[PDB]
């Protein structure tokens, strides 16, 4: 039982830029120098790869907090970035008056070469690139109101990543700490939860509170931003406080004698959305954050780190086996405080989870006022954390792939709950594959059944909701149940989590803000269809994780690497066999899946949700036809990307040529990329010794001699390119489409 | 005291299998075991006639209530004849897989769980497959036939 | 021996060192009635032989299809049967 | 089975040999090298064509070279 | 040894009844969140009343039946793994 | 190295089973097995999947592939430093000395190993194989 | 809210029973806790902190108090609002 404290080692490594000077300095292969163009993209592969790098485990732990430090000292650059646009190059003053008529937009381009016309007419008198990051929506429901509170808080942001550097280069240059620092997860835990989490919830709960809860509510009432007071004028002036909200005439009595119902004017639960904003009650929030705080702050006192009360996790893992797993958790704690690249993969897995369940609880419950009446941002928010959830995913499976072969000890995994899934990898693989065949025959030919039924002229004996009905019952019942949870299940909630269950379309300026989300054969289809392809990519990538180490084809996999290309042409061929090669393909999957998600929410809230209310019923976007058309492929081709494609492919002469541009040019990328993926090195290798020829003929040979990429790095370029092709090519389409409809 | 369940095949851990409560469960054992295609001591004949009526029993459900004809009267007749026509090209399938399968020796033999030397089953065996599909054509023109007649009869139908 | 202490290997027991085990198979002469044995017996009594079966099968492919191609569409009264029984539309540059 | 051939070019340096996952390479002896020794393929059928041992070869061009040819099981490389 | 279990599931009269009747009790117990105070068990018998009158009409997709049934058999199914495990740990060294 | 070491029924090495072991293979064609004298009781990596305990002094392992056998001697020869030798059984029961097939290592020159396979000229010697149309030649590799 | 007013009482019960409880062994404590322990029946002392500073002849410490402290505000706030909730 050590005990939890700090430990350094004082001034480990020189501050001198001789290391900046010799490239590769970090391996021994790379640091004696290039011998061939190869050189160059090992240098930047193993760039980060830290392991490869030092045997030692504890510079590799001080390497990555200081790169994490330098990550987030990136991220306070790129916030101060966007606060000061917001301030110096946005009109988010002219868009507080009017957020309902006034289109945000923070980034405005010199005029160079006739690209002023990206300067698009987003009202207020101003011009510029209309934004979708919903970062005008965000500063409206934290309270800014004036452009120097922007600026304000980007020079802190500024300063906040100039200090993220100091800590990095103090991190490992000055006050490095040793191995058993960072493996007090313990406290690690009790820190990240009661002070990140706890403490950090608890902060924004007490803004909310005192600062964007007033400010939002004399905006509510109509009150102008310029004439609101400012935010330490109610801080600090108690009266002025009370005055909107009554409870603060009574001061921190009530809470600290458990008489916590008098704040119920500013801490509530009404549940719903904000009828004149369309965001979710700030009261709400600040309740919700106050109630998260706490949550976590009691959970981080869970793990004992220097008194003896608190648990002891590898205790509490060990503890837990069973008659089917063997020795269960046991030897899992020394797994994760001995390998970065597991809890690496078992936190980007969480994160990609995390991600996408953010953007479907955003999307279903605007956190922010007007960001659902912008139907822009929304969907540009949904698409993108969707986006960031896929690849993190990838990711994780990536990691643990790593893990697998890199650090995996069979002496320490025994019988545990680790080692007998790698004794029945072939039922788990064998299992998932036949679940992976079924769901996609059967949604497949859920929609191909419908293409040939359409095209024989049958419509009787489609699988639309008229001729056979597959309806999501038990989706419409955890609707119904969610309706209704405000009256039996969650009486003392005022309303709904999200209008999206059922009854009350929330409508703001005409626009709907939030309406209920019904679900037809099309939405059992298309989500029989999401969860094929996440069981395909999951299939790729576990496959590639537990047939890491070995295979009935490579007993002898481990030695191989987690990065190889093949094995050779034997055994019938042997390509494509590495875990990373696994996750090459999953990427390629998990990016399939991706584009079907957005796909489906950019219809079906086109059609069914998004639009404007005239007093004569809804006036939907697309006009309600995904019901209808989204149970064939023609459906889709025609009525969603062919229909919908007439924003981006006409937008040329306005402030979307730029979107039309980047259509075509990430179209052109995913056709770059089929080149990196069909082909292979032999090929371009002789092609480089054609030009080499010529090159040595005119006495311009090179002295790094010109090598064909590696086939790792031919397919690894080959992903890169599609999904950026394929991703932009959405991303253009999406927000050209979006932003022309409004 | 801390017992484990899953165990390998028969104990050996070497061969590619594992006994879990799926696989050797009492009540799994006895449903298979008792299954006609495991009553290796019977004639082919007459195991490939309950499966042949069990499954063409089934098969027919299928395209009566979801072929072309589901709607019009004649939605039985139509699925009946589609089920015997899919019993035919089972048949057939049949008839290739016992010509083809069993050319080879097969030196080793075969032994129950329990190490008890036993004969090698008559169905895996190019005449006793033949026999097999026999019997499986019978039984399920059997099957379709019951089939049609319980769908022309049976109360509760509809 | 195969059933020795950590042994699993024995050029005497080919059978449990190469794991060709029964698993559910049974070795019971009968479980039928003996003369609904007899019936289904004499049911496929000429159809025990495999070319006996390529003949039923090839037999009945024709007559299938002929019956098909004559009265058994009609009776189904597949659309294809049916005539178009509709006016005709001309196509553009009244091409019909 | 596949075929493997060696060439005289072969300095003995025994890496095709250690890098065969099947065991199809050998060394004997040959005074035709410094070394004293030369690889050969006696166990050709087991040769599962992975090209291992042109990988480990580094004399140029490659002493020991692999065509791929009839593929039976062993040189699938098939647990079934 | 190596060889499968045949009494893998342990299967216990004793947990069977405790497990049922101890989720049955504490559902059938007053819950001042339901009308009239009723039980979760006592709702859950009132819908299968209701619907058991209409036997073959199937309840509708809008009957609180179904969030009574899940919201149940959770809590029963719960008890009946929750008390296989501790009896049969409580049995085996897991705890004492 | 008069003779070729024999097969006895040495103890298999401790595992929990798996389902990468022996298919149908080893039942109609062949499989293989791998046996190795151990200096210590060590837990060591299945080639299929999964952990096994070797026993200390002599264990017999049956693989389904003569690359699995190889593979995981050459684990036990480079990092263990063990001595181990591999056969071949076939469902007929007659084993088949295989690794070394000489009692000694391929790497290492032994005499009487005749060479097999051999080509007594460099790779651009061959000839073309037009030159070998028509002619029952495997390539100009075999001429 | 004043002194011998239900909230008061009920936090100062709380309070009380909860320190008198891992005073005296009967709830985990500082010095005597369920880590490395056998059953649910039995707590074992801890030596990571055993002696970790008292003067207080069961060993009672500080962190005794404030763990004791906490859980008894957490159950008193429970209790409390128990029939504040608004339905
Ligand atoms: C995520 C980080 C980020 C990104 C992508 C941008 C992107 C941009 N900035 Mg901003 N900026 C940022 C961070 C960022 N900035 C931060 C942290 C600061 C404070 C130090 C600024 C301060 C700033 C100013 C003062 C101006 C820009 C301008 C611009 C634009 C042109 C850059 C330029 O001058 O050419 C590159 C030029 C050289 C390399 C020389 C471009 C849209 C310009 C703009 O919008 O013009 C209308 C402009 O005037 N930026
Ligand atoms: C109350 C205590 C506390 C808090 C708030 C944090 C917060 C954080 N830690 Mg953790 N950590 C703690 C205690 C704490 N730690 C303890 C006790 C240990 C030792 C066991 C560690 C060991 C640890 C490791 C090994 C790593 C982190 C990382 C991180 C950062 C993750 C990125 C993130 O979520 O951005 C949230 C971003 C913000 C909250 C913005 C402000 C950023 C600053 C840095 C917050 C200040 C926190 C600091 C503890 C207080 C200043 C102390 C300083 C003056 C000495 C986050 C800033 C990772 C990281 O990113 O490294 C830099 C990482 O690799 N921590
Ligand atoms: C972290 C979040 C946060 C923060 C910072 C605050 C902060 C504040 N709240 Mg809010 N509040 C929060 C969350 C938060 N709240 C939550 C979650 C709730 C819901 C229950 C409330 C509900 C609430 C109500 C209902 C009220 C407040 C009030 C207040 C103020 C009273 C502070 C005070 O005197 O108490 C005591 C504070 C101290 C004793 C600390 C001061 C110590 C100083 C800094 C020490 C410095 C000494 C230094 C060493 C040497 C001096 C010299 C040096 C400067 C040179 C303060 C601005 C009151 C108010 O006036 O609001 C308008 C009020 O009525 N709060
Ligand atoms: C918390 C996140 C995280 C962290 C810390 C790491 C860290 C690491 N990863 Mg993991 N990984 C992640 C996320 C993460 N990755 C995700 C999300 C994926 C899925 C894509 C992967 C997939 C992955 C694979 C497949 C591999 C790694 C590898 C590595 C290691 C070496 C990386 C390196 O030096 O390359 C430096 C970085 C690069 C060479 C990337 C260059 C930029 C690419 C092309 C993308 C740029 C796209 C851009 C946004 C679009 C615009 C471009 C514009 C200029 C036109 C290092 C341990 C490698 C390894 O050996 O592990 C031990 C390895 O093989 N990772
Ligand atoms: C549209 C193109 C396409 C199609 C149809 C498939 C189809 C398939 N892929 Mg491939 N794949 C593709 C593109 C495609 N992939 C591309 C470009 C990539 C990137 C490299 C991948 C990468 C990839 C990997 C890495 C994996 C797959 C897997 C799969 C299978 C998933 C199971 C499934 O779909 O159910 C079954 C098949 C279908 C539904 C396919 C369509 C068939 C329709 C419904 C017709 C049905 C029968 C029809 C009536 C014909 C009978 C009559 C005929 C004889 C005349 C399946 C074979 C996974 C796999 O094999 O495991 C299951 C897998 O691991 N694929
Ligand atoms: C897998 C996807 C799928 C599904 C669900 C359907 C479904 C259907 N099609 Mg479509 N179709 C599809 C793909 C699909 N099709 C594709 C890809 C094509 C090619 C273009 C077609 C072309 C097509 C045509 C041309 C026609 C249909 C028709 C039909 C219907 C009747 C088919 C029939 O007779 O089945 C017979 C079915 C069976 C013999 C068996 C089905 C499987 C059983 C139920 C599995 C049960 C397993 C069980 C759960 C396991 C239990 C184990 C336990 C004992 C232990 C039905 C609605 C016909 C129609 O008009 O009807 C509307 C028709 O004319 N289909
Ligand atoms: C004795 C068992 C039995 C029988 C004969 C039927 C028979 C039928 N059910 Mg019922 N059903 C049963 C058990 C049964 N069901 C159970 C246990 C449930 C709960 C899961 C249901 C739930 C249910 C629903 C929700 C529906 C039916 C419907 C139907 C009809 C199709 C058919 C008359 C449907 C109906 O009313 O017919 C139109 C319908 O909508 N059943
Ligand atoms: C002994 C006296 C006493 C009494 C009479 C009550 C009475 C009550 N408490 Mg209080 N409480 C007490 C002690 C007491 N409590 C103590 C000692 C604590 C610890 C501090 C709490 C902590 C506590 C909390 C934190 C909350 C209550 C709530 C409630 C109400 C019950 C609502 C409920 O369970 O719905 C039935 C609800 C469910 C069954 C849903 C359960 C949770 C779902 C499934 C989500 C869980 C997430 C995840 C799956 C969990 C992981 C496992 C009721 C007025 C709640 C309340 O007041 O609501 C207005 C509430 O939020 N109590
Ligand atoms: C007998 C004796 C004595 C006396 C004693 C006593 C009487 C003690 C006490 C003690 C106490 C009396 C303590 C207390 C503590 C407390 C605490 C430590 C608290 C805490 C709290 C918390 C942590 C909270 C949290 C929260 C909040 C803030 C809000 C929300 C909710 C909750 C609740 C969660 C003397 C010394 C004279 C001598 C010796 C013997
Ligand atoms: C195109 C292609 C190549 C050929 C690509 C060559 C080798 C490299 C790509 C070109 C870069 C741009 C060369 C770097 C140029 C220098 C940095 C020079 C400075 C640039 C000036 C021109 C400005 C492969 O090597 C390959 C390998 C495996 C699978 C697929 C492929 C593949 O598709
Ligand atoms: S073949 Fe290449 S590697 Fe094998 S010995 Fe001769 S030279 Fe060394
Ligand atoms: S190919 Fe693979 S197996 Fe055949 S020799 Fe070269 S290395 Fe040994």
């Amino acid at each position: 039982i050590k005990t939890v404290k700090i430990v350094v080692d004082r001034d480990p490594v020189p501050t001198s830029f001789e290391k900046w000077a010799k490239p590769g300095h970090f391996s021994r292969t790379l640091a004696k120098g290039p011998a061939t163009t190869t050189w160059v993209w090992d240098l930047h592969a193993d760039a980060h790869d830290f392991d490869s790098h030092t045997t030692d485990l504890e510079d590799i732990s001080r390497k990555v907090f200081s790169a994490h430090f330098g990550q987030l000292g990136v991220i306070f650059i790129w916030l101060s970035g966007m606060y000061f646009h917001g301030a110096r190059f946005s009109n988010y003053e002219a868009w507080l008056s009017d957020p309902t008529h006034i289109k945000p937009s923070a980034q405005v381009v010199w005029p160079i070469v006739g690209q002023e016309i990206l300067n698009g007419d987003v009202g207020g008198g101003f011009q510029g690139v209309q934004i979708t990051s919903g970062f005008f929506q965000l500063w409206r429901g934290s309270g800014i109101t004036s452009e120097l509170q922007l600026y304000s808080t980007a020079i802190g942001a500024l300063i906040c990543a100039g200090l993220m550097f100091f800590a990095g280069w103090w991190h490992y240059h000055k006050a490095a700490p040793k191995l058993e620092w960072f493996q007090n997860v313990e406290s690690m835990m009790n820190h990240h939860l009661a002070g990140l989490l706890g403490l950090g919830s608890l902060a924004w709960a007490g803004h909310q509170i005192h600062i964007a809860l007033p400010v939002n509510t004399l905006l509510d009432a109509g009150v102008d931003p310029k004439e609101i007071p400012l935010p330490h004028e109610f801080m600090l002036n108690r009266a002025l406080m009370a005055e909107l909200y009554p409870s603060f005439a009574k001061g921190l009595t009530p809470f600290f004698t458990f008489n916590w119902t008098e704040y119920s004017d500013f801490l509530t639960f009404r549940g719903g959305l904000n009828p004149v904003t369309g965001g979710l009650w700030l009261t709400d929030m600040a309740h919700h954050h106050l109630a998260i705080a706490v949550l976590f702050l009691v959970a981080g006192h869970q793990y004992r780190t220097n008194w003896g009360i608190g648990h002891s996790m590898k205790e509490i893992l060990e503890a837990h086996k069973g008659p089917f797993t063997g020795e269960g958790h046991k030897g899992l704690y020394e797994i994760l405080t001995t390998s970065w690249h597991a809890q690496l993969a078992i936190n980007l897995a969480l994160m990609g989870s995390l991600s996408i369940i953010v953007s479907h609880h955003m999307y279903s419950m605007p956190p922010y006022p007007y960001l659902a009446t912008d139907y822009g941002t929304q969907l540009s928010l949904f698409t993108h954390h969707m986006w960031i959830g896929g690849f993190c995913i990838c990711g994780a499976a990536a990691h643990a792939a790593i893990f697998m072969v890199r650090d995996y000890d069979p002496a320490t995994n025994y019988n545990n709950v680790l080692d007998r899934v790698l004794r029945h990898r072939d039922a788990i693989i064998s299992h998932l594959n036949w679940v992976c065949i079924f769901l996609g025959f059967h949604s497949f030919g859920l929609y191909i059944h419908n293409d040939t039924m359409s095209a024989l002229g049958r419509p009787q004996d489609m699988f639309s909701d008229t001729a056979i009905q597959l309806q999501p019952i038990f989706a419409q019942f955890v609707q119904h149940t969610h309706a209704l949870a405000p009256e039996l299940t969650a009486p003392t909630a005022a309303g709904s989590t999200s209008a999206s269950w059922g009854g009350d379309i929330v409508a703001v300026g005409g626009k709907i803000a939030m309406m209920p989300i019904s679900l037809g054969t099309s939405d059992f289809m298309v989500h029989h269809i999401h969860a094929f392809t996440i069981h395909v990519t999951v299939l790729i990538l576990l496959k590639g994780v537990l047939f890491a180490r070995s295979s009935r084809l490579i007993p002898d996999k481990a030695n191989l690497g987690f990065r190889f290309p093949c094995d050779g042409p034997g055994r019938g061929g042997t390509c494509q066999v590495s875990a990373w090669d696994h996750v090459f393909l999953g990427l390629f999957w998990m990016y399939n899946s991706i584009s079907i998600v957005i796909f489906h929410f950019s219809w079906k809230m086109q059609s069914d949700v998004w639009g404007s209310v005239t007093g004569n019923g809804v006036s939907h976007i697309t006009g309600g036809n995904f019901a209808q058309s989204a149970n064939t492929i023609n459906g889709w081709l025609r009525d969603f990307l062919w229909a919908q494609s007439s924003q981006v492919i006409q937008s040329y002469g306005s402030a979307l040529s730029a979107y039309g541009l980047i259509f075509l040019g990430a179209h052109f990328i995913w056709a770059f990329s089929l080149m990196f993926l069909f082909s292979g090195r032999g090929y371009w290798q002789e092609l480089i010794e054609s030009i080499v020829w010529a090159h040595n003929k005119l006495k311009v040979a090179p002295a790094i001699q010109p090598r064909a990429l590696s086939i790792t790095q031919g397919r690894a370029v080959g992903v890169a390119h599609y999904l950026l092709g394929g991703i932009a090519t959405t991303w253009s389409f999406f927000l050209a489409r979006i932003i022309a409809v409004g | 005291d801390k017992v484990q369940i899953v165990k390998p095949i028969n104990g050996d851990p070497f061969i590619g299998m594992l006994e879990t409560p799926v696989t050797s469960s009492p009540d799994v054992a006895n449903f298979l075991s008792n299954l006609p295609a495991y009553r290796t001591g019977v004639a082919p004949l007459l195991r490939g006639v309950e499966v042949g009526l069990a499954h063409g029993f089934f098969v027919t459900g299928p395209f009566i209530k979801l072929g072309p004809l589901r709607s019009t009267d004649a939605a039985e007749l139509a699925g009946c004849l589609s089920g015997a026509g899919l019993v035919l090209i089972l048949t057939a399938c049949l008839s290739i897989y016992g010509a083809t399968a069993f050319q080879r020796e097969e030196v080793v033999g075969l032994k129950t769980l329990s190490g008890r030397t036993i004969a090698k089953d008559p169905l895996q065996s190019s005449e006793g497959w033949a026999s097999f599909t026999s019997g499986w054509l019978v039984g399920g023109l059997s099957g379709v036939a019951w089939s049609y007649v319980l769908t022309q009869v049976l109360p509760y139908y509809s | 021996k195969y059933g020795d202490e950590s042994v699993y290997f024995d050029l005497s027991d080919v059978e449990a060192t190469t794991g060709s085990w029964d698993v559910y198979g049974v070795d019971s002469a009968s479980r039928y009635p003996e003369q609904q044995a007899a019936f289904f017996e004499a049911a496929a009594q000429g159809l025990g032989r495999r070319e006996a079966v390529y003949s039923v099968l090839a037999v009945s492919a024709g007559l299938l299809t002929v019956a098909y191609g004559v009265k058994g569409a009609k009776d189904a009264k597949l659309p294809i049967t049916v005539g178009p029984q509709q006016p005709a539309q001309v196509g553009p540059r009244d091409r019909i | 089975s596949h075929a493997v051939k060696i060439y005289d070019t072969c300095i003995g340096c025994t890496q095709c040999v250690r890098a065969c996952p099947t065991d199809v390479l050998e060394m004997v002896p040959w005074d035709g090298c410094k070394a004293g020794q030369i690889a050969s393929a006696p166990r050709t059928e087991d040769c599962v064509g992975c090209k291992r041992c042109e990988a480990a070869c580094p004399t140029d061009f490659l002493s020991v070279r692999v065509y791929l040819g009839s593929e039976t099981t062993r040189s699938m490389g098939l647990a079934y | 040894d190596l060889k499968f279990d045949d009494d893998w599931k342990k299967s216990n009269v004793a947990v069977h009844l405790a497990s049922l009747f101890g989720w049955v009790i504490p559902s059938a117990s007053p819950c001042p969140a339901f009308p009239d105070n009723a039980s979760l068990f006592k709702v859950f018998s009132d819908r299968i009343s209701e619907n058991l009158a209409h036997f073959p009409t199937g309840p509708s997709a809008d009957d609180p039946i179904w969030l009574y049934m899940l919201t149940w058999h959770m809590g029963l199914f719960a008890c009946m793994m929750f008390g296989q495990i501790g009896v049969q740990a409580r049995k085996q060294g897991y705890f004492g | 190295w008069t003779a070729p070491k024999l097969d006895p029924n040495t103890p298999s090495p401790i595992f929990g089973g798996s389902t990468g072991g022996l298919l149908r293979k080893a039942q109609v064609e062949e499989f293989y097995v791998l046996t190795w004298e151990a200096k210590k009781e060590a837990i060591f990596e299945m080639p299929t999947g999964g952990a096994a305990i070797m026993r200390k002094g002599p264990n017999l392992l049956k693989l389904a592939r003569k690359e699995q056998c190889l593979a995981l001697l050459n684990t036990f020869r480079s990092k263990m430093k063990l001595d181990g030798c591999i056969y071949r059984v076939f469902p007929s029961g007659e084993v088949q000395y295989l690794h070394p097939k000489d009692g000694v290592y391929p790497e290492k020159v032994n005499k009487g190993r005749v060479g097999a396979n051999q080509n007594m000229r460099s790779i651009g010697k061959n000839t073309n194989p037009a030159k070998i149309k028509f002619q029952g030649k495997l390539g100009p590799f075999e001429v | 809210w004043s002194i011998g007013s239900t909230e008061n009482m009920i936090v100062c019960f709380n309070t009380t029973a909860i320190l008198g409880a891992m005073r005296f062994g009967l709830m985990p404590s500082v010095k005597k806790n369920f880590n490395g322990a056998s059953s649910h029946t039995a707590m074992v002392e801890q030596a990571n902190a055993k002696t970790i500073g008292s003067r207080d002849p069961s060993g009672f410490t500080a962190v005794d108090v404030l763990a004791g402290g906490s859980l008894a505000t957490i159950i008193s706030a429970g209790e409390i609002l128990a029939g504040q909730v608004p339905y």
